[PDB]
RNA sequence: GCGAGAGACCGAUAGCGAACAAGUACAGUGAUGGAAAGAUGAAAAGAACUUUGAAAAGAGAGUGAAAAAGUACGUGAAAUUG
RNA sequence: UGCUGUAAAGCUGGGUCGAACGGCCUCUAGUGCAGAUCUUGGUGGUAGUAGCAAAUAUUCAAAUGAGAACUUUGAAGACUGA
RNA sequence: UAACGAGAUUCCCACUGUCCCUAUCUACUAUCUAGCGAAACCACAGCCAAGGGAACGGGCUUGGCAGAAUCAGCGGGGAAAG
């Protein structure tokens, strides 16, 4: 119900910013139990936590 | 100390207080003075302000530099379907002023005038004038008794007439009911005229002729709360004045230690009752005429309506009055047209108007055609025309 | 009278947003659409599909389309206490053009 | 605890209290006076319509420089408001006193608000910061609320007697 | 300073600044400055239990000589207020 | 609730309250308040009033919860723009 | 006295709402609501005219008059406040 810690942990485990962390909205209970970085790694590996793709800055017009 | 320099006062003290009119229907404060030798006739009519147009006219004013030369003039269209006579009121001369003695009504009143007597018509049993309608039971001697009382005691007779607002494009269903004084003939003649016209329509052509000078009674355009600068036309203060400049700098001397009634103050602007006089009748149009806007020089079979209709009014499908210039009120306003209170023999009042041409281009933009036929002739075939 | 009904409407969002603060045009299109569903379905409980919110905001805070074709469904409220016996569900209709389209009853099949 | 007014028949009455309630006293006085003497069911329906802005609470004493509304015409005023926090606190106490009346066996369709009054509670102080390094008060004006639901010869002179006696003898 | 006995002294805005975790809390860079604040009841017997409420609470009940003593506690004035 | 006195005041009925207090002959004084921009404490009208307006901007849904403009998550729209 | 100057001054070109003479538009206020909620000030208060008067009255004298409760504005008076 308050996944503020899990998103902060996921950013550090994945290595991206918090703006790139996706917490499965249908797995709130499972994520809320992920109190450790070890549990965050498992959810990242399972696809419960996803690293969102980088927003594209194309250099085509500059080229 | 005195003013350093003299200037006239801003605004008129004869139009105070600058408050909202008590009613939206302008009321005839004074009717034309009654002359017995004249025939029995109405002195006023109710209409609706449709819009403004333009005409072309040859001026007949000897000694003018525009004499026998075309002038382009602004005109106002007043939609005036015939009014229905439904009642008559008798007034008695008393040392305290006129006093209404009796009001006699017609047997049948249309629904549009019976809606006048309701705030919530749709929730009502619509019981108005039903017992009165029963008063006409098989001899109608109560009505004749009241009419005889009017004949015996009344000195001023006014008819009760309502507009046929269903013939206008307005969505309002309440008719406008007003008292219109009857002038001419004896009191008995007036009462007989009123009785014989019960439930009958009276047209504008029976009240106003062309080239007449008439007065317009209306409530002007509302502007809401307004500051002194535009309400009273006072001078704006310099650009560098602290706390603002659309003010009157001095609203009074130290003494009288009060604010005077003659000082301009912010308040409600517009929506005032005005009586505007000496508007010349250029045209009393007929609703049945399919060439309302046609003249003797412009034979285009053409109604008075501009292309696309009058903006925010609609089309004038009724009889209408075409007045020179501007009259108070807004579009859709109920307008009271009153006969002149004096005899004007000046050349401006007695000139005979013959119209050359009436503008019927669109008022919704820079219209450049007078007719859809003209538009098609100018542009030719379009894609939507196939 | 059928309490459960689905119809497709065109809403003229252009005239409803006329003169509106530019940073309130997409927020007000949400309110105008809710008020639109109350007018037609008679229910003050109006729920917007999140795909409709995406379509409203697709061109930013003031890029709201002139016309949107909407599907509005009146459905029975099963909650207790609902305090509203029915509710209206509004969701977008993807059409080539939003012009010339009249109100149509959708028979859910 | 002692109520301001004791019921005439305590067996046909139920009471409720709320003390140190952090709701505007002035708003709560007006909403309490708006339902004083009403049927309980009529006041409950009325307070629901106030929360929905279908009807208003007339402000009669604490109304200086507040807005005007057409929803005050029902009560012959122009100044009326819809104080939601006060209505909710009062609805809670009407609900409580009705529960107290049900536990006594009273009939809710017969209940009437026979007594309701609002008193000042001790103020709650805060601080506001002013120009030129000044501190001012930012107090709350809380309320005490209480309510009660109640189920629905001539001696004459010698000559006065003499006149009276002699008048009887005239009437046979 | 230590140890005692007293008074036509003051009685909690008085008497020492301090009757209380008072040179305390708190302020000031610093030297220094420096409060407010006593009283349920003989005894917590400080309200078990039921009920309404999300809760705080309320209503019943209970203890007590008294709850017109419920710790927001003896009495409970005035301003001010319902 | 009244009575007495020109008065300063004294006495008394009812209510509240809970531990001391008064009359008379004298003694004594830190002995009488409407004011001092008096002191300390408390309370009003003002007044539900002034106001809560810089820093582009929020919206839909689900979850949680008695209760969600404001919490969490998702979707979007934005900004800071090294 | 060349150069320099947010120094003071006069004239000219350009420019313009500084002005003739104002009008229109935008955002934020003001406004109305829910929540929150101060302060200055306050002998008592608050309609005028004349008189006399500490010689410029809200109160006194003589007149005019005078009908609940009020909202937005306003800056004549309160010889307004500080
Ligand atoms: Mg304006
Ligand atoms: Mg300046
Ligand atoms: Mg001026
Ligand atoms: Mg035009
Ligand atoms: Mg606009
Ligand atoms: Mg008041
Ligand atoms: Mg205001
Ligand atoms: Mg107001
Ligand atoms: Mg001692
Ligand atoms: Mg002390
Ligand atoms: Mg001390
Ligand atoms: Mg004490
Ligand atoms: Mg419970
Ligand atoms: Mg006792
Ligand atoms: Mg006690
Ligand atoms: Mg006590
Ligand atoms: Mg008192
Ligand atoms: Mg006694
Ligand atoms: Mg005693
Ligand atoms: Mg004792
Ligand atoms: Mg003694
Ligand atoms: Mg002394
Ligand atoms: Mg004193
Ligand atoms: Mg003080
Ligand atoms: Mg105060
Ligand atoms: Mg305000
Ligand atoms: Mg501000
Ligand atoms: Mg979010
Ligand atoms: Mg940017
Ligand atoms: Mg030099
Ligand atoms: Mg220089
Ligand atoms: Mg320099
Ligand atoms: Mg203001
Ligand atoms: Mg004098
Ligand atoms: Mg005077
Ligand atoms: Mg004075
Ligand atoms: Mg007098
Ligand atoms: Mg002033
Ligand atoms: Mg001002």
């Amino acid at each position: 119900a308050n996944l503020r810690t899990q998103k902060r942990l996921a950013a550090s485990v994945i290595g991206v910013g918090k703006r790139k962390v996706w917490l499965d909205p249908n797995e709130t209970t499972e994520i809320a139990n992920a109190n450790s970085r070890s549990a965050i790694r498992k959810l990242y590996k399972n696809g419960t936590i996803v690293k969102k793709p980088e927003t594209v800055h194309s250099r085509s017009r500059a080229r | 100390s005195h003013r350093k320099y003299e200037a006239p006062r801003h605004g008129s003290l004869g139009f105070l207080p600058r408050k909202r009119a008590a009613k939206q229907r302008g009321r005839v404060k004074s009717f034309p003075k009654d002359v017995k030798s004249k025939p029995v006739a109405l002195t006023a009519f109710l209409g609706y302000k449709a819009g403004m147009t333009t005409i072309v006219r040859d001026l007949d004013r000897p000694g003018s530099k525009m004499h026998k030369r075309e002038v382009v003039e602004a005109a106002t269209v007043v939609d005036t379907p015939p009014m229905v006579v439904v009642g008559v009121v008798g007034y008695v001369e008393t040392p305290r002023g006129l006093r209404s003695l009796t009001t006699v009504w017609a047997e049948h009143l249309s629904e549009e005038v019976r809606r006048r007597f309701y705030k919530n018509w749709y929730k009502s049993k619509k019981k108005a004038f039903t017992k009165y309608s029963g008063k006409y039971a098989t001899d109608a001697k109560q009505v004749e008794t009241e009419l005889a009382r009017i004949k015996k005691y009344a000195s001023v007779v006014r008819v009760l007439a309502h507009t046929q607002i269903k013939k206008t494009p307005l969505s309002q269903k309440k008719a406008h009911l007003a008292e219109i004084q009857i002038n001419g003939g004896s009191v008995s003649d007036k009462v007989d005229w009123a009785k014989e016209h019960f439930e009958k329509e009276v047209s504008v052509d029976s009240v106003f002729e062309q080239d007449e000078m008439i007065d317009v009674i209306a409530v002007t355009k509302g502007h809401g709360f307004e500051g002194v600068t535009h309400r009273w036309g006072t001078k704006k203060l310099p650009r560098k004045t602290h706390r603002g400049l659309r003010k009157v700098a001095c609203i009074g001397a130290w003494h009288p230690a009060n604010v005077n009634w003659t000082v301009a103050r912010a308040g409600q602007n517009g929506y005032h009752h005005r009586t505007s006089i000496n508007h010349k009748v250029y045209r009393v149009g007929k609703g049945t005429d399919e060439a309302n806007g046609a003249t003797e020089f412009d034979r285009t079979k053409k109604t008075i309506n501009p292309m696309g209709g009058f903006v925010r009014y609609g089309n004038v499908n009724n009889d209408f009055v075409l007045l020179k210039g501007s009259i108070p009120g807004v579009k859709k306003r109920v307008v009271t047209l009153r006969k002149s209170l004096y005899v004007d023999t000046s050349r401006r009042a007695v000139e005979k108007v013959n119209l050359k041409w009436i503008d019927t281009a669109s008022r919704f933009g820079k219209g450049r055609f007078q007719t859809p036929a003209e538009k098609h002739a100018f542009m030719g075939t379009l894609k939507k025309d196939l | 009278l059928q309490d459960v009904v689905t119809r497709e409407y065109t809403i003229n969002l252009h005239k409803r947003l006329h003169g509106v603060n530019f940073k309130k045009r997409a927020p007000k299109a949400v309110k105008e659409i809710k008020k639109f569903a109350t007018l037609h379905m008679g229910t003050t409980d109006v729920r917007l599909d999140p795909k409709l919110n995406i379509a409203i905001w697709k061109r930013g805070v003031q890029g709201v389309e002139n016309r949107m074709r909407l599907r509005i469904s009146r459905k029975r409220n099963d909650e207790e206490d609902a305090k509203e016996k029915l509710f209206a569900y509004v969701e977008p209709v993807i059409v080539p053009s939003t012009k010339g389209l009249q109100t149509v009853v959708v028979e859910d099949d | 605890v002692r109520y301001a007014a004791t019921p005439a028949n305590p067996a046909k009455s139920a009471s409720a209290r709320g003390s140190y309630l952090r709701v505007s006293f002035k708003n709560t006085r007006e909403t309490a006076q708006a339902i004083n003497g009403w049927k309980l069911e009529k006041a409950q329906k009325y307070l629901d319509q106030v929360l929905d802005h279908q009807r208003a609470i007339p402000f009669r004493r604490y109304n200086s420089s507040i807005g005007r509304t057409g929803q005050g015409k029902e009560f012959g005023v122009t100044k009326a408001r819809w104080p939601a926090k006060s209505v909710n606190f009062v609805k809670d106490l009407l609900r409580n006193a009705q529960a107290n009346a049900e536990a006594k066996g009273l009939d809710s369709s017969k209940l009437v608000i026979s007594h309701i009054q609002v008193n000042h509670a001790p103020k709650q102080r805060r601080r506001t910061y002013r120009a030129h390094g000044r501190i001012n008060a930012y107090q709350s004006t809380p309320s005490h609320i209480e309510l009660t639901l109640t189920e629905e010869q001539i001696r004459l002179n010698s000559r006065q007697r003499g006149r009276l006696a002699s008048q009887k003898r005239l009437t046979a």
